[PDB]
């Protein structure tokens, strides 16, 4: 204040109160999205774009809040989202509950170091319990189906959820190999604004966003070959600056006829290769080019019955090679017939102004394409986000050799273990262990509040049913009665929960140790 | 960028315009720094070798004084930490009248020596307790260092020798004449059985020659003129009338009713006859001069000048009572002839002029009398104001000496002896109060250091020599002034004596202000209006 | 809100959160004024006035806070102060703790009606326990001395506190009666600006703020008589407009003497009365008038040696009548010598511009006068407030036929009683009973925090000492050891605590039943 009069600095109590208020606000705001019985939010940008999503990360990024703690929470949520998959709202909920439980004991007159030590001990105990309670499975087709259904149940209704689950399972089984990790960047997500959303199916092949350009071309071929290349077929100029010099009109015409001979050689080579491969009027030939094609080459290809596609993406070079089985060559050196692909049905579709290209009927494809349909843009975005979340959950369940039951029995078991473990710890860490155990029980409280039942009575009944038994008694969302979680079909993940707990502990340790938010920067008010 | 909000609790409801300082750094340390900055201002003007200061207030005036009280009064401080010291100095000036800069220096030194204790770890409670214990010890040892008392109080060859030390500290150079004048003025007004009043000394500023041309007057003076033609009066019989020298009328609004011509012709005649009869009856008692206190008339003035009656008109509601108490007369609310016991016997009443200013001198030939008036001569208003302030300080010192005839060795030996005794007593004090006692003992060294800084010598060597002299055996040895070499000199043989009760009250008020400032925790202010 | 767009309004959760935040902010500030180990405050007004006080009622008004809840709290504190006395800081602390305990259980899925019903039963049980836990004594001098010392210990230091306690006890015993209640408005509070040490004693008499006007009057008068009157002695004009119509100067002088003969008759009557009362010259005569006196009467009365006063207040006449025992007559009709007072020593004191009169040495005085002395104005105001608080506490202890030990043993006993009576309440009021029992333990916690010791361990030790032995074990403020409050000499009040609890319950019921803050008033802005 004495050195910089235009600087705002806060002490320890003020900064702690501000952080606690921000955490409580972020917890109360993102609390109606936990569980499938939650509410749907509507976000409108500055340009007038309606977005109907249910993810916690998108809702936190599109909420218009300027705060350092809120920015850190948003960054942590984005990191969790793009590292694991599903676990954004629960992260903020547990962080806020832990901060509230810590402030409840700090305001009475305690030290943050003992609270941090107790939180670390409780996190270690919970990690040990989760590592000793996880059950091993073989992950068959029914397990992945149930996992995808449980992951997609909190997005749409029942029919769309099951359709997306089946589509994701089929795509994963199609892109499944015998070894090596599951490589992504293979399932193309194409959105079409026609028909309804109930007509979502999986296409065993690749769906392009552009079709042919020449009107005198074939539209439906029963049997054709796939040629993947990226050579240039346009009038390319030399690197060094050159110039033509003629004398009369005959020399000019000769130079014009001779300057278009480089692409003519490639056209003749392609024609000869097609005539050697096919021969009669029984098979077709599709040319997939990444660059543009001159109109002369297009007409020359259409004169023989060749459907060529120009201007393609770089990601389609690997998907076509993995699906059909061709060779993505760059030059026309060793043009062998074995470097081609096999097709089954090459037909296009017109949707007003845009054009599509569907490649179906394949032998053994390895990169499928999910077709998404929606009447609106927000619905398409929500379906795409749900499909991405389901794919991430399936990948996380496949990469791990264990399964964790959902509902809230794991949190109750962790709280019981922490309650049974606090008397074994010395010092003042018992209060921290109790706070960590009470903060972990916020998932069933929110799950029971959004359904329409009580909270304290439900928690008491769950604890009474779990203490007298030895099974994972979950929390039901239909009648409120305590039921089994690892018996109906509710599942979750292990690494995702571990990363969530680690991030929560790191955030709690970073917040409980910061008590000075000094701002001594340049205002930049010159001119 | 990112902006931080406010504290959801008390900072949001703090309301703009106000301030809050709950922490010890932004409150106690701020007050200590403010007190140190205030003490660093009036530090060079303490001893006799200190310079003066020219302060100008917002009234476009001129105040070139030397006392710390006038400087603190003409400063307008907007800080409570310094406002407390200003109030303490004002209280000390109202009580004694010669211990403001000393109190300020003591408080500043105590705060500076307690700031380091609070920084190293000594809390406010232990520091306050140690300071109170040290103050009690100093107040208990203080009566043990007298060895000097005043004999007679009416001797002119003894009163001027005591106030010379206090006069030299305020007016260096010309002090013997001022001391002699103050002693003569105090002797001429000294009554009996004690009971010395401070309002019995009147100061008059007349722009004349130099300072040596001033003198004392056994009586009173007024800067007015004579309404009549009578000037030189030998045996003057003063008859003071509180009522205005005019015809008395009715309080209720009432007019005169006349019908016939006889009343219209005889009204003025009867009025003039009654006025002449009253004037003749007033002057028949032997009055030579009439001093009124209201509006005069033309007919009354003419009748007084016809019978040779001097008329003096003045309105101040205080000078009339002072003249009545001086000449020994009572005021009459009516125009009635006074009695023999209500007459004002004087000696010589004339009208002269000094320095191109007509004044009425009421000099009396009696050695005793009642009150006196000191006439000042100079060429600048600031010098006259400084001389008047020095005379007032000398009168206050004489009153203090009359109230308490106990003297203490001045200069800087008493403070050194007190600090040495406190250090020797605090050595056998266990606990954590020994540090506070040693710090309180170190605060007494601020007076000799300031004296050496104002004189122009090394303070450390002077302090070391004084400590060595006090440890050798001598106790009444201070710091020499008329020597460029930092040496020592005896205070009892020279005559550097100051009051004891005044210094005791000053130390008490300084300790009270120190503990009051130390007792302040947080500061809560509002917005200026 | 749609009818008036320029009007702010809060909902159910927003208003509740705002009220809770305001209560917490008001509790976190007044938490440093509990017990004698508190910190002093320095209030600076807009003009430049410094006030050094430690009471909570003054701090709640000199804080510059614009809030409805804060205004209500300040009004309740002022009401408690000017109805009972000491009981504002603890009241605010208990109110804040109760509001915090209620908000802790509100944000869990509960209705405030159950909390209110539980708080009602808790207050009823606390009142039933306080009606039997009080101790009745004979109320001697030692009990009042100890009560005054305990009330004044949290104001100044030690010597001044004991001096003020002794002065208050002496004044109360002097104004004490056997049939009439303790009447106030009798002890004059005179302030002085000198001698801040051991000089604030008690004066057996009366001290006025005005002295004599005639310089010829006597200063020190020995045995004299007191004459209390309020008749006018100035030139009083008639009610009807009149006027004089003289002819010459003789008629003018006659009319002048006629209007003064009315006062000359009263002067002669007073002179004759004084001559009949005295006769010789060993006694005096003091006249106390309420109106002004003309200079003519002052000069006429100065010839006989009369020290009369003028321009006095109304309470001074009653104080003189209660002390000396004369008759406050209004007219000089039946001027009998039996309607006079008796004095002993009357001397006039001068303090520069001001002038006072000391009327001491009486036969049987009933109205004393406390002479307050201070260095500045803030210290004088603080000493006056402390004396007023001590007098109020002594009056409250005398009016009641019972005593209550201070410290914090009563709160611990009430909490233990509420805990023992917690399972004996049906319904969901157990949470409210627990919250009320935990909210009453805020006084020992704040006391231990201000003393410089632990809080949780100290509370646990106090509870253990109270449960292991049925005694009034208080909380020490020097060593932190469990000591007995009734053994040292710490005493409080019963009616004051009852009123404090009633006000706290009323405030809690009024706050917990309000969840809407609307401001739809007129702006009163035209332009
Ligand atoms: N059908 C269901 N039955 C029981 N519990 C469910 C069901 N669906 C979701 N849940 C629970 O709701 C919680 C929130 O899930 P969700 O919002 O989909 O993702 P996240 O766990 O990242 O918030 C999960 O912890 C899960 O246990
Ligand atoms: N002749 C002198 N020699 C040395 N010191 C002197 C002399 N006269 C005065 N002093 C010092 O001046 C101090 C008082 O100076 P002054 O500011 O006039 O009064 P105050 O006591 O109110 O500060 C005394 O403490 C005394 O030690
Ligand atoms: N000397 C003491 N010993 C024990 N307890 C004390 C002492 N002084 C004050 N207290 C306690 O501190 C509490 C606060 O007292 P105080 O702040 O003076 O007035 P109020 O009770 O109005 O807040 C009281 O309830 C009293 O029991
Ligand atoms: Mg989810
Ligand atoms: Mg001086
Ligand atoms: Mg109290």
């Amino acid at each position: 204040k004495t050195l910089n009069p235009k600087a705002e600095v806060a002490r320890a109590q003020a900064a702690l109160a501000v952080n606690i208020s921000a955490a409580r606000g972020l917890q109360d705001v993102l609390r109606t999205n936990l569980g499938p019985k939650g509410t749907m939010k509507m976000l409108v940008s500055g340009a007038g774009d309606i977005k109907l999503t249910k993810d916690g990360n998108v809702l936190l990024h599109e909420m218009q809040i300027q705060h350092p703690t809120a920015s850190l929470i948003a960054k942590v949520a984005t990191a969790q989202d793009d590292i694991t998959g599903d676990g954004t709202t629960s992260n903020v909920l547990i962080i806020g509950e832990l901060l509230k439980q810590a402030d409840l004991y700090i305001s009475e007159g305690l030290h943050p170091r003992i609270i941090t030590e107790g939180f670390e001990a409780a996190k270690e105990k919970a990690l040990q319990f989760l590592e000793e309670v996880k059950v091993s499975r073989e992950m068959d087709r029914e397990t992945l189906i149930d996992v995808a259904r449980t992951s997609l149940r909190t997005k749409v209704h029942a029919e769309l959820a099951d359709v997306l689950t089946e589509a994701v399972v089929d795509s994963i089984l199609a892109i499944k190999k015998q070894d090596e990790p599951i490589d992504l960047f293979m399932i193309e997500i194409m959105e079409m604004k026609h028909k309804s959303e109930t007509d979502t199916s999986l296409i065993r092949g690749l769906v392009l966003d552009h079709g042919a350009r020449h009107p005198d071309m074939k539209k439906r071929v029963e049997d054709a070959y796939i040629l993947t290349c990226n050579v240039s077929l346009e009038y390319e100029k030399t690197e060094v600056n050159s110039g033509f010099f003629y004398k009369s009109a005959e020399e000019r015409e000769k130079l014009v006829k001779a300057e278009r001979k480089f692409i003519e050689d490639r056209v003749k080579k392609i024609i000869e290769l097609k005539r050697k491969v096919c021969g009669d009027s029984d098979k077709g030939f599709v040319v997939i080019n990444q660059k543009g094609i001159d109109p002369f080459s297009l007409d020359a290809l259409s004169k023989e019955g060749i459907v060529a596609l120009r201007r393609a993406k770089r990601r389609n070079m690997e998907r076509l090679t993995l699906a059909c089985g061709g060779v993505a060559l760059n030059s026309f050196d060793d043009l062998s017939p074995d470097c081609l692909g096999h097709a089954g049905l090459v037909y296009e579709y017109t949707l007003g102004e845009e054009k599509f290209t569907f490649i179906e009927k394949c032998n053994n494809p390895r990169s499928v394409t999910l077709l998404i349909k929606g009447p609106n843009k927000h619905t398409l975005t929500q379906i795409k986000d749900a499909v991405r979340d389901g794919l991430r959950a399936v990948k996380n369940a496949i990469d791990d050799g264990c399964v964790v039951p959902g509902a809230g029995a794991v949190e109750v078991a962790m709280a019981e273990a922490l309650i049974k473990h606090k008397p074994s710890v010395k010092g003042r860490a018992q209060l921290g262990v109790q706070a960590f155990a009470d903060a972990l029980l916020i998932i069933p409280k929110v799950l029971a509040q959004n359904s329409g039942f009580d909270l304290q009575e439900t928690l008491v009944k769950i604890q009474a049913e779990h203490s007298e038994s030895g099974q994972l008694v979950g929390v039901d969302l239909n009648t409120g009665e305590p039921m089994v979680a690892a018996e109906v079909g509710v599942w979750d993940n292990y690494c995702v929960k571990k990363q969530l707990l680690h991030s929560c502990t790191v955030i709690a340790t970073n917040i409980l140790l910061v008590d000075e938010i000094m701002r001594a920067g340049m205002s930049s008010l010159k001119g | 960028a990112l902006h931080v909000p406010k504290a959801p609790g008390f900072a949001q409801m703090l309301k703009e315009g106000a301030k809050h300082f709950s922490g010890l750094e932004e409150a106690v340390y701020r007050n200590i720094q403010a007190c140190k900055e205030l003490a660093q201002t009036t530090r060079t003007a303490y001893g006799p070798n200190g310079m003066n200061k020219m302060v100008i207030n917002h009234l476009e005036k001129l105040f070139v004084t030397n006392d710390a009280a006038t400087i603190l009064r003409e400063l307008e401080v907007q800080h409570p930490a310094a406002k407390m010291i200003v109030m303490a100095s004002h209280m000390q000036e109202q009580e004694v009248g010669d211990g403001t800069n000393f109190v300020l220096v003591f408080a500043g030194a105590l705060l500076e020596l307690a700031e380091e204790l609070l920084r190293i770890g000594l809390s406010v409670s232990e520091v306050i307790e140690g300071y109170e214990i040290a103050c009690r010890k100093a107040h208990e040892i203080l009566p043990n260092l007298v060895c000097c008392s005043a004999k007679n109080l009416r001797d002119i060859d003894e009163v001027s020798s005591l106030l010379r030390t206090s006069i030299m500290s305020k007016q260096y150079g010309n002090e013997v004449f001022l001391a002699k004048l103050i002693a003569q003025a105090c002797v001429s007004i000294f009554p009996d059985s004690g009971h010395f009043n401070v309002d019995n000394i009147r100061v008059c500023k007349i722009l004349g020659s130099g300072i040596s041309s001033s003198s004392v007057l056994h009586g009173m003076v007024f800067k007015k003129e004579t309404e009549g033609d009578v000037t030189s009066v030998k045996d003057a019989k003063i008859a003071v009338y509180s009522c205005p020298f005019d015809g008395m009328i009715t309080e209720t609004k009432g007019t005169v009713l006349i019908k016939t011509a006889e009343e219209l012709m005889n009204f003025s005649k009867g009025e003039e006859n009654l006025m002449d009869a009253q004037v003749k009856a007033i002057a028949d008692t032997g009055a030579n001069v009439v001093v009124t206190g209201g509006k005069v008339a033309d007919m009354a003035l003419h009748y007084a000048n016809k019978y040779n009656i001097m008329l003096v008109r003045l309105n101040s509601k205080w000078d009339l009572r002072r003249l009545c108490k001086t000449v020994g007369a009572t005021a009459l609310p009516r125009l009635t002839p006074p009695v023999l016991e209500e007459m004002g016997h004087c000696d010589s009443v004339y009208l002269s002029e000094v320095g191109d200013t007509q004044v009425v001198v009421f000099k009396h030939e009696k050695e005793d009398g009642a009150i006196s008036t000191i006439v000042l001569r100079g060429s600048t208003d600031n010098l006259m104001d400084d001389i008047e302030r020095a005379v007032d300080d000398g009168v206050n010192t004489f009153k203090v000496l009359t109230r308490d005839k106990r003297l203490v060795p001045g200069g800087g030996a008493t403070e050194i002896e007190l600090a040495k005794q406190i250090t020797s007593y605090g050595e056998t004090c266990p606990g954590l109060e020994q540090y506070a006692i040693k710090k309180f003992a170190e605060a007494f060294e601020a007076i000799p250091r300031a004296l050496a800084e104002n004189s122009g010598v090394k303070a450390n060597e002077v302090i070391s020599k004084l400590y060595a002299v006090h440890q050798e055996g001598n106790k009444n040895v201070g710091l020499d002034i008329e020597a460029e070499v930092p040496a020592v000199k005896d205070m009892l043989e020279a005559g550097i004596l100051d009051t004891y009760l005044g210094k005791y009250w000053a130390i008490k008020l300084a300790t009270n202000a120190a503990v009051t400032v130390l007792r302040v925790d947080q500061i809560i202010m509002a917005k200026p209006a």
